[PDB]
């Protein structure tokens, strides 16, 4: 009634990830980088930089 | 993938603790008049406070 996993926008290995951080900077960074859409136009905004 | 919460000085605080020799007696009393109870602890927080 209050979650379904499949059915979720972050689904469990991205927790598995946060779980598991070393709090810093870099951590940060790698978290803000999962968020991107994996898409094809977003390969093309991937393939510019 | 653990990160450790304690550092080095703590341990060595708690290990100057174990080699006390002046280590005061009259504590004991007050662990023997606990001896693992809440309520006692709750009744007996201003002495182990002072």
């Amino acid at each position: 009634q209050l979650f379904a996993e499949y059915r979720e926008w972050h689904r469990s290995p991205m927790g598995k990830y946060a779980a598991e951080c070393l709090p810093s900077l870099v951590s940060i960074s790698g978290m803000t980088a999962m968020h991107i859409k994996m898409s094809p136009m977003a390969y093309i905004a991937q393939a510019k930089l | 993938s653990l990160a450790h919460v304690v550092d080095q000085a703590v341990i060595e605080t708690v290990q100057d603790t174990a080699y006390d020799t002046a280590y005061p007696a009259f504590f004991y009393v007050v662990e023997a008049m606990i001896h693992g109870f809440e309520e006692k602890f709750v009744m007996n927080v201003p002495l182990v406070s002072l």
